[PDB]
């Protein structure tokens, strides 16, 4: 993969007359937290609809994790672990069986880590999921994407909807993933995590990248 | 000051009434229009002389199997004998109150529009009196509408407002059936099944005492219009049971509603499981894992009908031929509203911001869309199949011998398939060129119904009479079977299928 | 006193989802409410939209039951939920105009100057909100309005920081107005900043109450 999991150069794409990108650039080098910050309406999470393989670029080019977002978005998933900005869970299955299914179609889940994740987070795995509050709904992605074999992670504000103590606790869970060297791309909005967590922030404006660099 | 629970209630109806505008005309003409342009006007050419007429009643009161579809005919009156055949409109009727009262119900308050619309100044009651007043204007209208039709023919005039208010009143019982059962589960699936279980119970009591002394067919809200009689000596006090029956449960789903919360229903909920079994690892473990329920409840209610209808065929293998091959007809459709709501399973789940989380795997766009269209063409098929052994049994245990009357009946039901599973490839067709416009898949089942129901009886060539499925099926047993139209339909829906596949993926989940 | 729960309680299932509470604000004053993800904080502000029905305890919601009374007492309160949703067929624009009509009231001197501050394009589909944008639909349909009682579950989430400052803003000209606030946050940030004399409960029942 050319030990860098993204590189974006030039990236374009229009939603009818609304010029989503206008020629972002990334560059991820395997083992930092990356930050992603931007305004209302930046581009952000679009950009990562586009490494994802959900949505395809008008221009440009993506290289993730050395190939193809769009006609390799199997194999390439397969070391990736995903946590969107509106998480939406099946209103029937449980808060422990979606930790489960999610984690089983990427790389695999790792007990080991699923059970201290459950047990710190303060989660109750029997229960539905049409009764978790905006915070333990949060929680259950969190966990089923902490536990899993992936050697990139793409975070979109993983802290949302959590009391100031579980928001540490997740800060912990980066700062000790990092350590195994594991690449992390940050989008938030809160930047008192940032300043903790991330160094290379990148900021980008309109589509277009107006900053970046080391912290 | 001047605050009441009911407050709200027109700003509701009205933001309810748009909402359905394309929708609404279409199925209150559909249903009202073509009876006195088509079931009465297609009278005086099939059976002309008053003698002729008279025969045919005394065909249909000598056979259980065909009054047991549409009822007794008890006298020789142009009207009575037009209309015999329009008694199968007290049912989709009901189909169509009971749909739009869940709609506006349930399904609304699931997608959390319920607290957006409560927290405002709009009452308790607001929000389901809106529904009930939209569900009883349009079953008032389309009585109104086909009274007034009946009123411009040469049938008498009394009758015409008998049939009349009779349509009215069968899709005002079942209004109330449709408010009581939207306040029981959070979840609307729950609802609509609960509710078309009544239906599906009120019309084989109904079948059941129609081919046989008629005592059990006064217990069934449908057969309750039936015996209002219209030509044939009105009993006008009947639709007073109409009124009461829809009066007591419309109560109900009012002391139903006072005491629940916005979101939740009636039993509490039940802790799960903390870990997930070997099978729920897959998509095609979570979408059998979502059908389960489903696939079992009409299976049974498919099983059920099946035993109902063979047990009538034999109260001359000339007319029960031409029974089966048309009460089959009236189960391929059943199972292709089956396979239509089991995929559109998918675009719910596209619409529900959950494709993307499933499609940010390793995980296929064609595995995940071959995991609700496996299911839609396995549970349909599986079910038509099993109504048809049902019925195969019936039918040969009431005659003598079981091994010469089973396959022929599941051969019947076999070649079914087909024309359903047409519908599903529809759908997926839909469903990758224009997402958004998948739901009229509704639109072409119903359009597709119509034509068959009103199509050989209004004088249509017969090149417009073939687009559609089901009247290509062939008749098995004798002569007649030819395979070829099957083959025809069968390489469609492939085809169908195949340009939808295609066409999701290239393309944006957005 | 508009505020004046005294001892509240409630069961879902066999879940203790509050268990005595104490809320308790007045007038003209911007007030906390804190706690971990199980406290309840989201099912009180149900209880007092008349929403949850409580199996217990007192409120006295400005004077009058939540419950009973909710049509008279929803014409001098708004509310922002934590979980926006909007119809996705109508506009920005639309949508407000249509929940000002429910509202019965509404005044558009500030309308206009929230839509030009915020940064909203009032000419857009619902569908097509950047979850940014999603929020200040319902801050301007909430900020807009004639109540004299504000109740916010997570007012800036999904906000840049630009945006949360003026919200600020706009919320200390709301209290500048004789405008009482009950604000759930998560954020001492903005907790500190805003308001004084918050409120903090942990397993559905208060635990420390009093000024900053
Ligand atoms: C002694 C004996 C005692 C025991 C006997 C027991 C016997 C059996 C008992 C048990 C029986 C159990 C059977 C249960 C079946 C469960 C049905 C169910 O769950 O609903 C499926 C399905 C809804 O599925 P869903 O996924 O939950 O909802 C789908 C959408 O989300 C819904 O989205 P929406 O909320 O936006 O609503 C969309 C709606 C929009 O709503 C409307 O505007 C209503 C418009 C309705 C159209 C009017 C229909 C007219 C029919 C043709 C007219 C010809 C003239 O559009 C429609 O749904 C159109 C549906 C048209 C279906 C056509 C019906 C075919 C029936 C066969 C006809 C044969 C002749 O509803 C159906 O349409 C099926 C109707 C089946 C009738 C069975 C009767 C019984
Ligand atoms: C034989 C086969 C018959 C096939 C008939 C197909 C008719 C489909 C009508 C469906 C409908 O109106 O609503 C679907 C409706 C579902 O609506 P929905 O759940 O609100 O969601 C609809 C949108 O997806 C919700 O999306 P939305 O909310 O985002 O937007 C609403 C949508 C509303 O749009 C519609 O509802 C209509 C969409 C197009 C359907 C019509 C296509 C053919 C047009 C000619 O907005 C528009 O107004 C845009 C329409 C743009 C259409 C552009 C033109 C496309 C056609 C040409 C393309 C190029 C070639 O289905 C139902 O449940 C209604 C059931 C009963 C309705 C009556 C259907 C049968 C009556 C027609 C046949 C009668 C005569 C048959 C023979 C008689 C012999 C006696
Ligand atoms: N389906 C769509 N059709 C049209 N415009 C769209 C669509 N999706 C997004 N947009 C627009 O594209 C731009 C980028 O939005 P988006 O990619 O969501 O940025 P964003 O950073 O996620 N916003 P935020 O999450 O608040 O920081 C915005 O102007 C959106 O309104
Ligand atoms: N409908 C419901 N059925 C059963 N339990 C519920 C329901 N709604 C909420 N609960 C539970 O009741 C408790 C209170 O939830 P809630 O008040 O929403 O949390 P909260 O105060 O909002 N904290 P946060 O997650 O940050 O929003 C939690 O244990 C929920 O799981
Ligand atoms: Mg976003
Ligand atoms: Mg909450």
């Amino acid at each position: 993969n050319h030990q860098v999991p993204i590189e974006i150069r030039g990236l374009t794409k229009h939603f009818g007359s609304v010029r989503a990108l206008d020629g972002l650039d990334l560059t991820v080098r395997e083992g930092e937290v990356h930050g992603f910050l931007g305004p209302n309406g930046a581009g952000k999470s679009t950009t990562l609809r586009i490494l994802l393989g959900l949505v395809k670029a008008d221009g440009g080019s993506v290289r993730l994790l050395g190939g193809d977002p769009w006609t390799d978005a199997v194999d390439l998933h397969r070391h990736i672990a995903y946590v969107p900005g509106d998480v939406t869970l099946w209103p029937s299955l449980t808060g422990g069986e979606t930790i489960d299914l999610l984690a089983r179609m990427r790389g695999g889940i790792d007990n080991a880590r699923r059970a201290e994740l459950i047990e710190r987070f303060g989660l109750d795995p029997t229960k539905k999921a049409r009764t978790y509050s905006k915070g333990n709904r949060q929680k259950v992605s969190l966990i089923s994407a902490l536990s899993s074999h992936a050697t990139l992670l793409l975070l979109d504000e993983p802290s949302s909807g959590l009391d100031p103590l579980m928001e540490n606790v997740f800060q912990q869970c980066i700062g000790e993933a990092r350590q195994r060297g594991v690449t992390v791309l940050l989008s938030s909005h809160i930047l008192a995590e940032t300043e903790a967590l991330c160094e290379k922030v990148t900021i980008i404006r309109a589509g277009k990248t107006v900053e970046s660099g080391s912290l | 000051h001047r605050g009441s629970g009911f407050t709200g209630t027109l700003g509701l109806l009205r933001l309810y009434l748009r909402r359905d505008r394309v929708s609404l005309p279409l199925w209150v003409l559909l249903l009202s229009v073509p009876l006195a342009t088509v079931y009465i006007a297609s009278v005086e050419t099939v059976y002309p002389d008053r003698s002729a007429r008279a025969a045919a009643a005394a065909a249909i009161m000598a056979s259980p199997a065909q009054r047991a579809l549409y009822g007794p005919v008890y006298n020789d009156s142009l009207g009575a004998v037009g209309i015999w055949k329009a008694g199968m409109f007290h049912t989709l009727i009901a189909v169509a109150v009971i749909l739009t009262v869940i709609r506006h119900t349930r399904a609304d308050e699931e997608s959390g529009r319920a607290e957006l619309i409560d927290s405002t100044v709009v009452g308790r009651y607001a929000n389901l009196t809106g529904a009930l007043l939209l569900s009883f204007g349009a079953s008032i209208a389309t009585g109104a509408i086909g009274a007034l039709g009946l009123l411009a023919t040469d049938v008498a005039p009394a009758g015409s407002v008998a049939f009349g208010v009779a349509l009215a009143a069968s899709g005002m019982v079942f209004t109330a059936v449709a408010a009581v059962a939207a306040q029981l589960s959070p979840s609307a699936r729950f609802t609509r099944a609960v509710a078309f279980a009544v239906l599906g119970t009120a019309f084989a009591l109904r079948a059941i005492g129609d081919a046989g002394s008629g005592t059990l067919s006064w217990c069934s809200p449908l057969g309750w219009s039936l015996q209002v009689r219209p030509y044939a000596g009105e009993r006008w006090w009947v639709l007073l049971l109409s009124l009461a029956t829809a009066a007591v449960l419309t109560v109900l789903a009012y002391r139903l509603r006072a005491g629940r919360d916005v979101g939740a229903g009636l039993i509490a909920e039940r802790p799960g499981a903390g870990t997930a079994g070997p099978m729920l690892s897959e998509p095609f473990g979570l979408a059998w894992r979502l059908n389960r329920g489903s696939l079992l409840l009409w299976t049974v209610g498919l099983c059920l009908y099946g035993l109902v209808m063979g047990s009538v065929v034999h109260g001359t293998g000339a007319l029960e031929q031409a029974f089966l091959a048309l009460a089959f007809t009236m189960i391929g459709m059943v199972a292709a509203a089956f396979a239509v709501s089991l995929t559109l399973r998918l675009h719910q789940e596209e619409t529900g911001l959950r494709a993307e989380t499933l499609l940010a795997g390793a995980v296929s766009r064609t595995h995940w869309l071959a995991s609700h269209l496996a299911m839609a063409l396995a549970g349909s098929a599986v079910a038509t199949l099993i109504s048809g052994v049902a019925a195969g049994l019936a039918y040969g245990m009431t005659v003598g011998d079981v091994g010469g009357k089973l396959p022929t009946v599941v051969g019947t039901a076999a070649v079914q398939l087909p024309a359903v599973w047409l519908l599903s490839a529809v759908t997926v067709g839909l469903f990758g060129l224009a997402p958004r416009f998948t739901p009229v898949a509704w639109g072409v089942l119903v359009g597709f119904i119509a034509l068959y129901l009103l199509g050989s009886l209004a004088g249509f060539p017969q090149m417009l009479l073939n687009l559609e499925p089901f009247a290509h099926i062939p008749r098995v047993g004798g002569g007649d079977f030819t395979a070829v139209p099957l083959l025809w339909l069968l390489a469609i829906d492939a085809a169908l299928i195949t340009l939808g596949a295609m066409a999701f993926r290239r393309r944006d989940v957005r």
